């Protein structure tokens, strides 16, 4: 069934008058809290 | 390429902007307005 | 999801405080994807 879920808004007008991209603050926002595959590394012979 | 500053990542960037085939639409491409008598395509930058 | 939310588009703000919006610059409205193929059917509009 349907549940609570935290809504956050980003407000256009303000991220631009402080110069704000909304690319850095959706990037921010998901590897913070939802995490982020960046690159593989290869630690004893599995790229891991 | 030392002798003038550069690099080879300059020269697979003017290689990489200047060899290259642009796609640019057409002359009277639909939806055209009414009337419309003339349907050409508009040839750009093309492979050396 | 509308037409409206996409005019809504915040593309800049101007030096005198007015914001510029994609309805400003744009016409947004629901279209084809190509207008290129038009079917008809004895005489009427159609699609198949």
């Amino acid at each position: 069934e349907d549940t609570p879920q935290f809504k956050i808004d980003i407000d256009q007008e303000k991220a631009q008058a402080l110069g704000v991209s909304i690319s850095d603050i959706n990037t921010t926002l998901g590897a913070a809290w939802g995490g982020s595959y960046v690159n593989d590394f290869i630690d004893r012979g599995r790229v891991k | 390429l030392n002798n003038f500053q550069l690099t080879p990542v300059d020269v697979i960037s003017a290689l990489k902007a200047q060899n290259a085939q642009v796609a640019a639409g057409q002359l009277g491409g639909t939806p055209p307005v009414k009337g419309q008598q003339l349907n050409a395509s508009i040839i750009a930058q093309t492979r050396l | 999801t509308n037409t409206e939310e996409f005019g809504n588009i915040l593309l800049k703000v101007n030096q005198d405080g007015s914001q510029v919006r994609l309805r400003d610059v744009a016409k947004i409205e629901l279209g084809g994807e190509s207008y290129d193929v038009v079917a008809k059917f004895n005489g009427q509009p159609a699609s198949g």
